[PDB]
């Protein structure tokens, strides 16, 4: 028995945002400690992985260890119908062919039940981690998704350089080019707005904006992007539900 | 230019 | 002579605005208690019917009655020429070839002058009313309108059921299944958004979806919408003008 | 050694906005007094006239002429980058195959440096000026600009006809007609929506909707539009940068 | 699932 | 219907 009740409808409709247009079909495995899911997308060049976090429902019932094949838009087509703001509770039961999604409202009697047809993958359940990355660093997710948008107009590849206080993404094409530089700093009173950078060693990593143009759509999780990079390593960017995450792993451009 | 590599390569 | 002159150009804009998707072409009968229009759409399953309505005008002067064949395509070009707010006088007369759409500001000149070339239909002129209705029920016009919209994703049919004390919209398809249930409710401090129900026998009626997404469009003309129900009748959906009406007229799906 | 930096970025783009839809490749003529360009469209038909405008910039040095080839939708992907608002300073060198557009942010480091291509027209120059005009008339530009998309709607051709103390824009189509009349004016505590009219006598022109469509885009420059027309000449339409302008120049319906 | 009748049967 | 004239009558 799964009861997984959302404080804010519009948070669990958030996440799936920042899924569904580089995957399409995945599991979510519920445990007792929230929902881990993972999903690789067809090139096999963005690997997608949420973590939920008991913390960031209002409530989270799992009796066992339940595994629910989604199609996102399917579940999108669902997630529509939050008459914002309400609350929303996933349930399920142990053995399911489908998913209950209710909506109730704080004033009721005006409440919606939607049910969901689940499919069955399939999967990898790929639970591998952690890396050494040369330099993390974070910024503002809304200044990020600026930066890749902009620079996107330019060039399918965006370069991203780390020397010392300095993160520089660089976009080259027909057109001409462009250079987006930004350096370390805290404001104090504008703790939020800050650049934090973390350099063990500098980086000169090339990225396919197509994928670039999907990541930056966890902007509406967190207000903070966090990115770590490796000179032979996949690109680590993520976005911090409180608490829980979204990351998204990116395999660069070599040779 | 360099050419898009997968995520093959790291697992 | 016909002077039907608005207080508000957007009122006529937005009566308009409730027909043009499901009927093109349709007389309006003005007479000297106001103007009655009513169209059947193609496929013989929605009637509209209009009815304003001398005190939703400043001014209405109609010395003879006279009937006006216009497609509402033309008209909607016509009426988005209204500088909001501004006045707007229908002028026409007793044998016309074209209705006269005259735009005055309050501080003018600023005097906008448009002609429409008249077609003539052609039509029924179906005067038929009014039948007993198994359960009547008032709720928000954009509470339904979001309800509709909704369930519309999941189905091409819509489900009406009204059992003692509840409304229960429902839809299924291959996706899965929704369900919307209300209960009558007052609230003393805000009797707008309040659900009225009226019930004489249980009512389990099946709706095209494609019907009332265009049916749900008279919501910029009320703020609520009533709607009457019967075991074999129409279903009759009504947005009221203060004072007068839009009404929409359905055949459910049987067997 | 060009270094014509704009107190703010959106002025640049706001310029270039009002152009790219007629004209794509357009020379730049940078002197030390400003800048001026001129662009011919493929029909022949509508010439625009730009001139910024030393007053318009922070500060502009520009040690010798220099003549910038760009295209303007290439140009428009790099305004779309300016971070409102950002000061925005354009580079160029004496002899130049690119130019610089450097936003920088007034905290920083939160520096953007782009680089654009030139192409090499290939042009007229062509300064010729000024005209004698039968009558001149100024109103609001998102008032033209209304009347302008309002009546194209109706019709391919605008009339604009100047009696005395009338202004007077009709169209005429199958459809139906329209006609909006402004007479002068002004009101002292809003002189920002006054009408003003000068007549040495009465003009009756008919214009391409096609292209005033176009003309209506300079409506983000000013909140006024000039506008003089005569008899057996191009019109004139002008919108007023503070200080320097964009210009119009239309080719009329005879016969 | 019902077939979608015309307002036929109610004139 | 007046034709559209083109610029070049007055150059």
């Amino acid at each position: 028995m799964l009861e997984a009740k959302f404080e804010e409808a519009s948070l669990f409709k958030r996440i799936i945002d920042g899924f569904k247009d580089c995957v399409q079909l995945v599991n979510f495995q519920c445990k007792e400690d929230g929902i881990i899911a993972q999903a690789v997308d067809d090139s096999r060049v963005l690997l997608v992985s949420l973590e939920i976090g008991v913390e960031a429902f209002q409530e989270y019932r799992c009796d066992h260890p339940v595994t629910l094949g989604m199609d996102l838009t399917s579940l999108s087509k669902i997630l529509r119908c939050g008459n914002n703001t309400d609350t929303l509770t996933l349930i399920a039961d142990n053995t399911p062919d489908s998913i209950i999604l209710l909506f109730e409202d704080t004033k009721k009697d005006r409440i919606a039940e939607y049910s969901l047809k689940l499919m069955d993958i399939d999967a990898d359940f790929l639970k591998i981690e952690e890396l050494q990355y040369d330099s993390t660093l974070s910024l503002p997710s809304s200044e990020f998704s600026k930066i890749v948008r902009d620079l996107s107009q330019l060039s399918d590849s965006i370069n991203i350089m780390i020397t010392k206080e300095t993160i520089k993404f660089v976009a080259d094409g027909d057109i001409g080019s462009g250079s987006v530089i930004i350096k370390p700093f805290v404001d104090m009173e504008h703790p939020e707005t800050s650049i934090k950078l973390e350099m063990d060693q500098p980086v000169d990593l090339t990225f396919g904006a197509k994928y670039l143009l999907d990541i930056i759509k966890g902007s509406s999780l967190s207000d903070r992007v966090g990115i770590r990079l490796s000179s032979e390593a996949p690109a680590l960017f993520q976005f911090d539900l409180k608490s829980g995450f979204l990351q998204f792993f990116l395999a660069p451009k070599f040779n | 230019k360099p050419k898009q590599a997968t995520l093959a390569r790291f697992f």
